């Protein structure tokens, strides 16, 4: 498998 | 040429859950990562809604203007329109459905302004 994490984008380090 | 195509994301990919759950990229509900940062301490998501959306001009380059959290901080982020934005409470969306489907064969919802972005922290 692959850690979840492989889909989910960042709209840059946020607030 | 390989098997299938890569196992990163990619269509078909079998992506693991942080409650353990094996699901294929295209049928990951929001829910799903959702569930995923929550019950992780280390992880988290994040309610960003996209209130505008603008073209940068640059190669498949859009900025989508957020805002951060209930004090709606705006963040106008230049990002390229393949990144497929899981969207909070919104679906599994991307910028262009289009080309993440055609170049990762990856299915996708739209994302476009109203949807509430999924930031999600890998401490």
């Amino acid at each position: 498998v692959f850690p979840w994490h492989s889909l989910v984008p960042f709209l840059a380090p946020s607030q | 040429a390989p098997p299938t195509l890569p196992p990163y994301f990619m269509k078909g990919s079998i992506i693991q859950l942080a409650n353990g759950e094996l699901k294929k990229v295209e049928d990951l509900k929001t829910e799903d990562f959702i569930q995923s940062a929550e019950i992780s301490n280390d992880l988290k998501i994040d309610s960003s809604t996209v209130e505008r959306i603008e073209d940068s001009h640059s190669p498949g380059v859009a900025v989508i203007q957020f805002a951060v959290g209930e004090h709606r901080a705006q963040v106008s982020v230049e990002v390229l329109v393949e990144y497929p934005f899981f969207v909070f409470g919104q679906g599994w969306s991307s910028c262009c459905p289009e080309r993440t489907s055609q170049l990762f064969d990856l299915p996708c919802s739209k994302l476009s302004v109203g949807d509430v972005c999924i930031s999600l922290t890998l401490k």
